RNA sequence: GCGAUAACGAACGAGACCUUAACCUACUAAAUAGUGCUGCUAGCAUUUGCUGGUAUAGUCACUUCUUAGAGGGACUAUCGAUUUCAAGUCGAUGGAAGUUUGAGGCAAUAACAGGUCUGUGAUGCCCUUAGACGUUCUGGGCCGCACGCGCGCUACACUGACGGAGCCAGCGAGUAUAAGCCUUGGCCGAGAGGUCUGGGAAAUCUUGUGAAACUCCGUCGUGCUGGGGAUAGAGCAUUGUAAUUGUUGCUCUUCAACGAGGAAUUCCUAGUAAGCGCAAGUCAUCAGCUUGCGUUGAUUACGUCCCUGCCCUUUGUACACACCG
């Protein structure tokens, strides 16, 4: 069936015979940084 | 059109101008406490009644930081705040 | 003699009555007689936008606004009468049209 | 976020 | 699907209308309804026509509500 | 004025194959028919010189045979082609008004039809979802 | 048999949330045996307000 | 001219402008007698200011309203309000002012609104809320 | 008595208004009292209005609300769930057309019926709750006359609503219906069995 | 004294001036009076389909009235209703034009109505003859 | 509430404090009276501290005030 | 704020302030607002009365109502109480208004790993940069459906459905050589829609946006009924190059669950809640959405810390990147 609409006239929609899963939620330190480069206290001397 | 150029009677008096005016200091490599201060007395110079200063960035550090330097009488709410 | 109007219109009123006094004080003096100021009613132009530059928060709105004012002088004078005033009475702030 | 991979 | 009103006047019902209409202390049109058993539909046209022939003093007249009293 | 009668009404009714009930009034009797609705039979009724404060066993066996003629040659009645079921049909391109047991029919031969030349509108007949473009993600829970 | 008050001081809200009033009455007939009784509704001074049974005081609601 | 004074009688938003002139009893609503004022419930409310010191004081008076705006209950509260208010008017300026002070007697200690426009108005929409005072209901 | 001419006619139906000021012209107010004497000072039957429509501002004070007419204080109860909120005028039909059949019953005066309904209906104890957070504690206190009066309103309209629910009989008679019965202490109404109900569990927490 | 029709209850003259103008017959009636809809916003036929186009024009004819000049355009507006949109909101719509530009029509011929400048139908000189004629025949019983 | 601030208290004050005499037990003359005394910017502002000069001297008269 | 006081006197925030709503027969004027007179005219009774139209020359007067500009007006005013007699509060009287007069705008000291580089020719760094991740154009997508949840709209009928008759608001928007605005009035079309004119660059015209609830009169008569309009077919138009995955509407037909909602939980104290409609927005078309406006218009409190949240004080600390320690 190389054209797309041939499979679609006779296939069949079993959709309601498959249970859906019981929970399907899927979308944690924020304050600690994840750069890995501290601030030294000259360069804070030197900016600021 | 008619273009006709004045100079302004008090510089410091003029939040705009001193802006620019910080604006070329900034950039000379100044550090920050010489050049915000360097503006504050001028306005105080002038008259004005309050002058505040607000740098916020980076220097030299990756974390962001906020420096506030303020003098003088300062209003912050209400009507006037659009008039003074 | 001739029917003639003026049209004051700007955003701000103490330019505006300005504008719209001496006018009437050059047609005191002036024997001539005058209907008018007619003080149209004011048209506030407003637009209601979103604070938010992006879709998070709460939900607050700006509502800006303009404050523009009419007002029609009618005039029974000569051309060069009614032309004289507005080049005396100018100010940048109103602009002046004048109909015949 | 995809790597453009031709045919032609 | 309990109602089962009766929309067509037959005979016993005749005259057992204007044999139990002049013994009614108020009537309306579901108190016709709820006694008689008549529908709403007929209750309407069984009173408004027993005000013609002097059964019924019209107390009050609205078209929603048909307030009525005996005339004797 | 109230009447009164014995003998003369009919409980039962049997058009086009399709039951209706006597106790209720004849213009909103007629809708029970499939491919009649309200606003159909009222025409239908006047046309066929019915007054509408009849109940269905309330009429006489001549005036079922003048409703069903009305219904069954709705154009030869000064019924309008927009007040039919199916004008400009997919055949013969000519006006009709479908009744009861002829709507699911070609219906059918709409439905084959349109499955017949495969296009998008009827393969999502097969499917079983809402053709008319209604979304589904999260209302389509029926 | 129902017995009268009527109410002439106000004393302040009690109970968990405050919706009942502590209040003092005084008998309109026998004008004496004056009791403090709860009251739930909004009360100004002279209230006639009924009550079934008398013979029970009424304290702080939890 | 003759014994005529112009007024006008306010409610939310309707406004009555009545004009009560020196002549025979006419009480008109835009050209139309008042037995016949919708709706029929509140045809007693313009009355009130005609069977409260009687229908006798308009014999000498002439009344007609003109009133505009506002919605079905307010524009027969408007009305009400300018035919009291154009009475009481009218026996200042063209009578004495114990019989113009009686009026305000009768009228005031049984509505308050007959003499006195009412102050409320439609409080405005604040956003966040389908109403005044109500808010969008928040779900956590 | 005499009849005034007018060039606009005056009725002679409102012309009875000018001797007495009267419910819709057809009640009086004057062989009206109220047997109950803590709800005297709350029940607001002096003054006589046409109609119960008068459109004042009784909601800016605290004890304004006895000073509102006890047939509009009546009427402003029944405009409720949602569809009929702001529907006063076809609440005061439900009412007017209700007192006409009020009156053919017993023959008796409409709005004694609604006094007789009211004092008693509004619940005299009423058992407060005194429950610590969460669990579940009852104890009775009293109530105030303008409690009374207004919980006998409030519970005496939701009667007459559930009894035209889903029925025939329309709202007027069944408004008209559950002020009679209630006048006369038929337990068979409703805000009858509530009332008892309701001082009864005050009488097992006291 | 002299009755206008202003002094008549809007409702009751109606009843009585459809029904002469019923029984005058010289109004024309369209061919689809008893098939067609009054407002797109209705869903069912006017219930007396033998005199609605007659109770139509006898409050048309009384509106023409008590106003100046006013078109077809503003008469649909007036007669027509909110829609009983399905699950969306109510909506005003505009009634049917053709009607009211027939009921202009029909009672423009009869002189009732004509053309009026600048826009609108005013009444005719016999226009305001038999209204105030039908007030004076409406009041009396 | 109808609580008066400080800004209206201490300028209503200084008032009496300077001039007693010409004041007097009424608020229209004390308002016109504080109108030509002191520089009011807002008419509202000026109504308030004239409405406590006046109640201040209701007090002064009915006894010894504190603070003035 | 009073009051107590090793503190005294101040500043920011709050409040003040500004915008809007309510008062003004007291000023200033208004043919782009109205009225009354006066003409000219029309109807009905003939009483000289009552209702319209017309008068950008009737070469009339006025601003009460309509509009806005200068102002005044309220300051808890007077009086009873309560309280430290103080700050205040509660009841009355007058008042347009005696809840901060109503509603909002603005809104402190530092800050948050709250959200946005998907608004900027705002940017640092990494990637690409000609087979471009730039751009353009074609066809498709964000809509796609076994599922859990949220903001809502219809509704579950009779205070109701329709079908007639009554017929009243307020905020706003608008074009020229364009690439098409609001679009009247007339003429066709059942409708949607189609045709021909005009006005308005704007209190003029669209538009009195003659809106719906609502009022009255009848049909229906508790029935999944004529309460409800889902699913589905056919035909008729408009929008746009292009409507198929139905833009949107209309006509007929199809007559779905829903007969009041478990555990929970939300908003709200006066023109407010709740119903009821209309406008501006995103727009070539599309509003069950927001933002505003107006119609009708309530029940009950005017109290408390019982739940929750936050703030303050005392207290404890081995925390200060500060308990996500």
């Amino acid at each position: 069936k190389s054209p797309t609409g041939n499979e679609a006239a006779l296939k069949n929609k079993n959709f309601n015979k498959d249970v859906a899963p019981p929970q399907s939620t899927a979308t944690p330190f924020d304050r600690h940084s994840r750069t890995g480069k501290t601030d030294s206290k000259k360069k804070l001397q030197q900016g600021w | 059109i008619a273009i006709y150029a004045e100079r302004v009677e008090e510089r410091g008096l003029s939040a705009a101008v001193q802006a620019e005016a910080l604006k070329a200091k900034l950039l000379s490599g100044l550090p920050i406490r010489r050049a915000a201060y360097g503006v504050l007395r001028f306005a105080m110079g002038a008259g004005a009644k309050g002058v505040e200063v607000v740098i916020s960035g980076k220097l030299r550090a990756a974390r962001a930081k906020s420096q506030k330097y303020a003098d003088g009488f300062m209003i912050h709410s209400g009507q006037p705040t659009r008039d003074f | 003699i001739h029917k003639i109007r003026i049209t004051l219109t700007s955003t701000k009123v103490k330019q505006l009555e300005n504008v719209s006094a001496n006018i009437i004080r050059n047609a005191a003096q002036y024997n001539i007689v005058k209907k008018g100021p007619v003080r149209m009613p004011t048209k506030v132009l407003k637009i209601t936008t979103r604070k938010t530059p992006n879709g998070e928060g709460s939900k607050t709105w700006d509502a800006y606004e303009m404050r523009i004012h009419k007002r029609v002088i009618d005039l029974q004078a000569p051309a060069s009468t009614v032309k004289r005033i507005t080049q005396i009475t100018i100010e940048p702030g109103v602009d002046v049209e004048v109909t015949i | 976020r995809k790597k453009k991979v031709y045919t032609t | 699907d309990k109602a089962q009103h009766i929309v067509i006047l037959d005979q016993e019902k005749y005259d057992r209308i204007l044999k139990d209409v002049p013994t009614y202390k108020y009537v309306s049109v579901s108190v016709l309804v709820d006694r008689l058993k008549i529908g709403g539909s007929l209750a309407r046209v069984a009173l408004r026509q027993l005000e013609e022939d002097g059964i019924i003093t019209p107390v009050l007249k609205h078209s929603k509500q048909a307030i009525y009293t005996r005339a004797q | 004025l109230v009447v009164q009668e014995q003998g003369s009404f009919q409980h039962i009714l049997r058009l086009l194959n399709t039951n209706i009930d006597g106790r209720i009034k004849i213009m909103y009797a007629l809708t029970k028919i499939r491919g009649v609705g309200r606003r159909y039979a009222n025409l239908v009724c006047k046309k066929a010189d019915v007054e509408l404060t009849k109940r269905a066993g309330e009429l006489t066996q001549e005036e079922l045979e003048r409703i069903v003629t009305i219904m069954q040659n709705p154009t030869n009645y000064k019924i309008p082609a927009w007040f039919l079921n199916r004008q400009k049909d997919q055949v013969d391109g000519k006006d009709y008004h479908v009744l009861a047991n002829n709507l699911e029919s070609k219906l059918r031969d709409d439905l084959e039809r349109l499955k017949k030349i495969r296009s998008h509108r009827g393969i999502r007949h097969f499917w079983g979802l809402k053709v008319r473009g209604q979304h589904t993600k999260t209302t389509s829970r029926g | 048999p129902v017995t009268l008050a009527k109410v002439i001081k106000v004393l302040g809200r009690t109970g968990s949330r405050g919706g009942v009033t502590q209040v003092r009455v005084e008998f309109l007939e026998d004008a004496s045996r004056t009791i403090v009784r709860n009251v739930k509704g909004p009360v100004r001074e002279n209230d006639i307000l009924c009550l079934m049974e008398s013979e029970r005081e009424a304290r702080r609601l939890r | 001219s003759t014994q005529s004074v112009q007024t006008f009688g306010k409610k939310k938003t309707a406004t009555a402008v009545a004009h009560v002139k020196a002549g025979k009893g006419l009480i008109k609503i835009n050209g139309s007698p008042i037995t016949l004022v919708q709706p029929e419930i509140l045809r007693f409310k313009v009355y009130e200011p005609l069977t409260l010191v009687g229908l006798d004081k308009f014999q000498g008076i002439d009344i007609r309203v003109k009133v505009t705006g506002g919605g079905h209950v307010s524009q027969v509260y408007a009305i009400r309000q300018a035919i009291a208010k154009g009475l009481v008017a009218y026996h200042q300026k063209y009578v004495d002012e114990a019989s113009k002070n009686e009026l305000k007697k009768i009228f005031a200690s049984y509505d308050k609104t007959l003499l006195v426009a009412d102050s409320r108005r439609m409080e405005p929409k604040k956003f966040g809320g389908r109403g005044a005072r109500a808010r969008f209901q928040k779900s956590y | 008595l005499q009849v005034v001419e007018l060039a606009t006619t005056i009725p002679l139906d409102v012309q009875e208004a000018q001797r007495e000021v009267k419910l819709f012209n057809k009640w009086s107010f004057e062989d009206v009292e109220v047997k109950d004497v803590s709800l005297v000072d709350y029940i607001q039957i002096r003054n006589p209005v046409f109609v119960s429509h008068t459109a004042g501002k009784y909601a800016s004070k605290r004890f304004r609300k006895a000073q509102c007419p006890i047939v509009e204080r009546l009427t402003n109860s029944l405009m409720m769930n949602g569809r009929n909120n702001g529907k006063k005028l076809k609440a005061v039909r439900i009412v007017k057309h209700a007192l006409e059949i009020i009156h053919v019953l017993t023959e008796q005066n409409p709005i004694q019926v609604v006094v007789d309904a009211i004092v008693n209906s509004g619940a005299r104890e009423d058992s407060t709750r005194i429950g610590s957070s969460g669990t579940v504690r009852r104890q009775a206190v009293d109530v105030s006359p303008l409690r009374r009066v207004n919980q006998a309103i409030a519970l005496l309209t939701i009667g007459a609503r559930e009894a035209s629910f889903r029925n025939i009989k329309t709202i007027a008679e069944c408004l008209a219906e559950e002020l009679i019965n209630a006048a006369k202490g038929s337990s068979t109404s409703y805000a009858i069995k509530k009332k008892d109900e309701l001082e009864r569990v005050a009488k097992s927490n006291r | 004294p002299g009755v206008s029709v202003r002094d008549v209850p809007a409702q009751d003259f109606i009843n009585a001036y459809a029904q002469f103008l019923q029984r005058q017959g010289k109004l024309e009636v369209p061919g689809y009076v008893d098939i067609v809809k009054t407002s797109a916003g209705n869903d069912l036929p006017p219930q007396e389909a033998e005199t609605w186009f007659y109770k139509r024009a006898a409050s048309i004819a009384r509106h023409i009235y008590l106003r100046k000049q006013v078109g077809v355009g503003a008469l649909n507006k007036l007669y027509g209703g909110a829609k009983n949109r399905g699950f969306r909101p109510h909506k005003h719509v505009d009634a049917s034009g053709s009607i009211n530009r027939k009921c202009v029509q029909a009672l423009q011929k009869i002189g009732v109505l004509e053309i009026s400048p600048k826009g609108g139908r005013r009444i005719s000189e016999n226009g305001q003859r038999d209204l105030d004629r039908i007030a004076a025949q409406t009041l009396e019983e | 509430g109808r609580v008066r601030t400080k800004t209206v208290k201490r300028a209503s004050k200084v008032l009496i404090e300077r001039f007693y005499p010409k004041l007097t037990l009424d608020f229209e003359t004390n308002k016109r009276l504080t109108s030509e005394i002191a520089v009011i910017q807002s008419k509202r502002l000026r109504n308030k501290i004239a409405g406590y000069t006046t109640h201040l001297m209701k007090r002064i008269q009915k006894g010894p005030v504190r603070g003035i």
